[PDB]
């Protein structure tokens, strides 16, 4: 019924080599997602997409596949160190009243952080 | 008498055919006949070669084989005519009697001792027999002729360097001791030779034949010898491929030539420059006189003048683009835009032989160009173009420019005409209008001619359009000239089959695109009646893509109440009704209180765009910080489009069958049209709308009947129909109040959907469960009851619609299989095959002619096969040997004979093989007792001229037939696609015969639509007609009228 919007923001942890099949397997996770409608976060293989980078998945928090992703989002982070996923969760309503400018970064602030890795 | 609209509707293997009976007003009103006329596309199926490719192929093995076998002859006569046989050494036939076998050690051994009469024959004939390879200079450029050129020339040069003087010798030694064999096996082009080699080898033989003392050394007998070994017939001539192609239709006296030519590649050039056109965020513009002349010379001085390359030139600063280019795509701009193939293939061929400076420009003139082009695209060898170059240019440049120079590819224009055109053309002035001022440029008939091979150069489209001509002339045979002609051909048809592949199989990634973003949107929207439509994921994926933001205002619009209905709308940026165009870049989702006050403006229009306006200026960046691609962008924001031209271009398709059907039906067809055009192209995109727009929903359906309905909506399509249409969206837009409710878009007249769907499926449409009105009377009493109302829904000329499938009669064909396997062992049923050991299964071995007789080797060869998971390829990589009692390993095995099941075949190679039969061309049905015969006629039995005795019976091998005499009464001969009824016990079967299965007497059916309800696929399959109550025989026209049981007098025979 009301959908909520989870802002992810993928960065480098600097740590450990990046692991290349790592970029893989995060690229393969967020691409599950992408479909025509949100194909504008496409997963590519290179750090300038997956490094440092915003991206908001659209959920219907009536429906239990919000869960079930980052979950997985989490479970990669534990397995890279040296790739640290960041989400948070913002009720839609409140993500389209946002101006949009940096609208990730905003929304990321103005939503109830969900786990930190 | 009638005055009607004749739709067609043209796919490439389809041709549908509609009549609409109009007013003098033009405005449809009676559905008078409508039909589909199916044919097989004119391209191999499986893997799109041309049908002409299997039949060029075997007849030039055919003339190969036959002067290989002349010369052979003329040899053979030479030595007997120079005394070398002297007379009678030669057999019943032309051949030597008791010839050595043993040609390439007499060969080798020639150069050191006399031979004699019959070892100088035999050598003599082994050197016209294998004379070698012939450059035909500048080869290297071919996937394979390099590989074979690899071995040649290495074999070549190891001659010439390592000291082995002759091929005979150096092929003796090398190829003997380091591979055990000398010719060439499989597909290898190891020990290949050519035939320069070959000639210095016949030399050097007769020289050395003369030193020993060989009686025939003769002058008649080497210069004979050395003609019948070098001479071969001369490709074909410049004016010979002239007479190929057309005249030039501008210069009837001059040809069309010349691809690599200055003038031909400055053409392309100046087409190209005249007709690029750039777009800067907002409106379009051409380029400037002072750019055009920056960018003229680039393409000469740099080596291709890319996109990116001519906006660095013009100084053009992103935020203008290209048109004409496809700016999503990442990195586009390093397109070529232009690249001079010729002028650059002829500079670096003189740059990199040291004639020519690098970068400095080439000073042969124009003429000079052309000409090279030209020659170097009309003949094939060094001694033709060195003689027609040998005229005009100095001998260093041509030695240089037969060396690293191919051309081909000829451009449909004169050099005349191109030359009087490119001056022309330089000044400005598209080309039509130069085109038009030097030679500015009409007899009707009532049938259409047939379609012209030169201006269709395409097998499918001139089948395609062949067919569309049958259709139309018998259309205008049964009911007179049509009033206009309206055509919807297909998108696919005019493509390469790679591009038809390319694009099944980008349908098939947006079909699961799609399934993919339904599946999201049913995920947001779990509660939703039944399943999401187009719009419905459109509307979803333009909010995400607007940033949630209604494009007119920028509120906020609320997910979950996007199908509350009317609270969104998807706006036409541009006005349909001004544009007709409702693409996926004219399209936004905005908020139905905002979208109330536009009107019929464009969005440039409505923000006024023109004082720039804090409101235009708000909404301009609103739409340039969206997730819309470029063009959608340039679109939103056009600004100053010529909208009578814009909606004509979205109106109709321009392609290039469609502009050549276009002009041709109205130059060379009566049709009784009001003047303007009277033949109309229907734009695919609009045509699909106004299906859906007026109540053909796309159906579920195998039937190549809906070609039909597309041809109805097609002939619907009038002007004063499109005038109503654009006149009701335009009061729709406006908000109509011209009441609101009683508002259905325009129809060409009520119940239209209904009487369409009930006279194409002969089915009220949403019951394709009930049962089809297969006849007249069903027919018309299934239309006035469903449709009542309508008085002109029924008339004398409403049929059942009946598929029509183009037949296919043809007497002729490949006459047997292509292995030919070994005869003797046919009085069992059986006949033997060379199967290599790589290509040797299990199911292969089991059959072995020496399974029994070898059993070390079938142990050995069973052993080696169940290793490695029964692969032949595998198994047997590694050279397998047979074996003597004592352990020792003795010689190599590269393929074994194995067994095969022959109960019939047709005799080959001078009676010494077997083949397999290929296809049958006829099938005699004869009755008697009430009981049917087949009796089945190959091609091959055509050839021979032998009329079958033996009709078919279910399992007796082919010898134990039903031979037929004059006490059997012959009914018909079937060919394949012709109309059969077969009235049997357990119903009756109508359709199109296709194929007589020889191993039981049956016979498969296509039925006529291909409803795949019924049998497989449309295909009744094993239809027994032996024991048949009725077997006939009909025939059909174009139309799918004049159903006619037809009965033959004498059986046919099979030659004349």
């Amino acid at each position: 019924s009301m959908f909520k919007r989870a802002i992810i923001f993928t960065s480098f942890n600097g740590f450990e080599k990046v692991s290349r099949t790592e970029k893989r397997r995060l690229a393969k996770i967020i691409n599950a997602r992408v479909s025509i409608i949100d194909e504008y976060l496409r997963a590519k293989d290179t750090n300038a997409s997956l490094d440092g980078q915003y991206r908001a998945f659209l959920f219907n928090d009536e429906s239990p596949a919000m869960t079930e992703f980052l979950a997985k989002l989490k479970a990669f982070a534990e397995s890279c160190t040296g790739i640290s996923i960041d989400a948070w969760e913002i009720e839609e309503s409140e993500y389209v009243r946002l101006p949009v400018e940096r609208r990730d970064f905003l929304a990321a602030a103005n939503g109830k952080e969900i786990f930190k890795i | 008498s009638i005055n009607y609209i004749l739709g067609l509707d043209i796919g490439i293997a389809s041709v549908g055919w509609a009549m609409v009976e109009i007013d003098e007003e033009e405005n449809p009103i009676r559905l008078i006949d409508l039909g589909v006329r199916v044919f097989e596309r004119a391209e191999v199926p499986k893997t799109g070669d041309s049908l002409a490719m299997a039949r060029r192929l075997a007849r030039s093995v055919r003339r190969l084989t036959r002067r290989r076998a002349h010369r052979l002859l003329r040899t053979r006569r030479l030595l007997k005519r120079e005394g070398v046989l002297q007379a009678a050494n030669f057999d019943e036939n032309g051949l030597i009697k008791s010839l050595p076998n043993t040609p390439w050690q007499l060969r080798a051994a020639a150069l050191d001792r006399k031979l004699t009469p019959l070892e100088w024959s035999a050598v003599l004939l082994h050197l016209i027999k294998h004379r070698g390879y012939l450059s035909q200079e500048g080869e290297t450029a071919d996937k394979e002729l390099g590989a074979l050129l690899k071995g040649v020339a290495g074999n070549a040069h190891a001659l010439q360097t390592g000291d082995f003087r002759t091929p005979a010798e150096l092929a003796l030694n090398k190829f003997e001791k380091e591979s055990g064999h000398i010719r060439n096996q499989r597909s290898d082009y190891s020990h290949t030779f050519s035939r320069k080699d070959l000639q210095a080898e016949l030399i050097l033989l007769f020289e050395k034949q003369k030193e020993f003392g060989n009686p025939h050394v003769s002058g008649g007998l080497k210069e004979g010898i050395e003609t019948l070994l070098m001479t071969q017939r001369p490709a074909l001539s410049g004016d010979a491929v002239q007479k190929m192609l057309g005249h030039c239709t501008f210069e009837p006296a001059e040809p069309k030539a010349a691809k690599n030519t200055y003038t031909a590649e400055r053409f392309i050039w100046l087409t190209k420059l005249n007709n690029l056109r750039i777009l800067e965020q907002g409106s379009e513009r051409p380029l400037t006189d002072t750019e055009r002349a920056t960018l003229m010379d680039e393409p000469y001085r740099k080596s291709k003048l890319t996109y990116a390359q001519a906006r660095k030139l013009l100084g053009l600063e992103d935020t203008a683009f290209f048109k004409g280019l496809r700016y999503g795509k990442d990195n586009a701009e390093a397109s070529t835009l232009m690249e001079m193939k010729a002028y650059h293939a002829i500079s670096r061929a003189l740059e990199k032989e040291g004639l020519k400076d690098k970068k400095s420009p080439l000073n042969l003139s124009p003429e000079l160009q052309d000409e090279i082009g030209t020659a170097f695209s009309l003949f094939k060898t060094d001694e033709d173009i060195t003689g027609r170059l040998k005229d005009r240019i100095q001998p260093e440049i041509l030695e240089a420019l037969l060396k690293h120079i191919s051309f081909d590819k000829f451009v449909q224009i004169s050099l005349k005409a191109l030359r009087r055109i490119v001056p022309l053309m330089e000044q400005g002035k598209r080309y039509d209008e130069a085109c038009a001022e030097i030679y500015g440029d009409t007899e009707e008939k009532i049938y259409l001619p047939p379609i012209p091979a030169d201006e269709i150069r395409n097998p499918v489209v001139l089948r395609a359009l062949s067919q569309a001509r049958k259709v139309i002339n018998g259309v205008v045979r049964r009911y007179g000239s049509p009033a206009r002609i309206h055509i919807e051909t297909a998108r696919e048809v005019g493509k390469s089959f790679k591009d038809r592949k390319e694009i099944e199989k980008r349908q098939e990634e947006n079909r699961k695109d799609r399934e993919k973003a339904a599946a999201k949107f049913r995920e947001y929207f779990p509660n939703f009646v039944g399943e999401p439509k187009s719009k419905d994921i459109l509307k979803l994926r333009l909010y995400e893509q607007q940033h949630g933001k209604c494009l007119y205002s920028g509120k906020e619009i609320n997910l979950g109440r996007l199908n509350e209905k009317g609270y969104v709308e998807i706006d036409h940026a541009l006005p349909f009704s001004r544009t007709w165009d409702d693409s996926f870049n004219n399209k936004v989702l905005v908020l139905g209180s905002e979208n109330q006050n536009k009107g019929n403006q464009t969005p440039y229009e409505y923000f006024n765009g023109k004082d720039n306006s804090r409101e235009w200026q708000e909404f301009k960046a609103r739409v340039e910080t969206s997730r819309f691609p470029r063009s959608k962008k340039q679109r939103i924001l056009l600004q100053k489009f010529d909208e009578d031209g814009f909606k004509e271009r979205n109106l109709n398709d321009t392609r290039y069958v469609n502009r050549f059907l276009c002009q041709f039906v109205a130059d060379r067809m009566r049709l009784t049209g009001k003047g303007k055009k009277r033949v109309f192209a229907s734009n695919g995109q609009i045509t699909n709308l106004l299906r859906g727009f007026w109540g053909l929903r796309k159906v579920r359906a195998e039937n190549d009947r809906h070609h039909a309905l597309d041809a109805v909506v097609v002939a619907c399509s009038t002007v004063a129909m499109q005038q109503k249409i654009t006149r009701f969206v335009r009061y729709k837009e406006m908000n109509a109040f011209v009441l609101h409710q009683k508002t259905h878009f325009p129809q060409p007249w009520e119940f239209f959907a209904q009487e369409v769907m009930i006279r194409v499926f002969g089915k009220p449409d949403g019951k394709p469960e009930f049962e089809e009105a297969d006849t007249l009377e069903k027919l018309r009493t299934l239309l006035a009851e469903k449709l009542s109302s309508r008085p002109e829904a029924v008339h004398e000329y409403v049929t059942p619609l009946f598929v029509s499938r183009a037949p296919n009669r043809k007497m002729s064909g490949q006459g047997h299989m292509e292995t030919v396997k070994s005869a003797k062992r046919l009085d069992e049923g059986v006949s033997v095959l060379r199967v290599p050991l790589t290509q040797l299964k299990l199911k292969d071995l089991e059959k072995m002619v020496n399974r029994e007789r070898e059993p070390k080797l079938y142990e050995a060869l069973k052993a080696r096969l169940e290793a490695h998971k029964d692969d032949p390829a595998k198994a047997f990589a590694e050279p397998f040997y047979k074996y003597d009692k004592a352990g020792n390993r003795t010689q190599q095995v590269k393929a074994v004979r194995v067994e095969q099941v022959q109960k019939t075949g047709v005799w080959v190679r001078n009676h010494n093989g077997i083949a397999d039969n290929a296809t049958m061309v006829r099938v005699d049905v004869f009755e008697k007792g009430d009981k049917y015969y087949l009796v089945p006629i190959y091609s091959w039995q055509v050839a021979k001229g032998i009329l079958p005795d033996r009709a078919v019976v279910q399992g007796k091998d082919e010898e134990d037939w039903q031979l037929i005499d004059d006490s059997f009464n012959f009914k018909f001969s079937l060919h394949p696609n012709d109309l059969v009824e077969v009235i049997t016990k357990k119903a009756r079967m109508f359709g199109y015969f296709a194929s007589c299965h020889r191993g039981t007497g049956n016979i498969n059916i296509r039925i006529h639509d291909l409803d795949h309800k019924i049998g497989k696929n449309g295909i009744l399959e094993g239809i027994g007609v032996k024991t048949a109550l009725s077997f006939q025989k009909y025939q059909i026209d174009e139309l799918g009228k004049e159903i006619r049981p037809c009965r033959l007098k004498k059986r046919p025979p099979v030659r004349s």
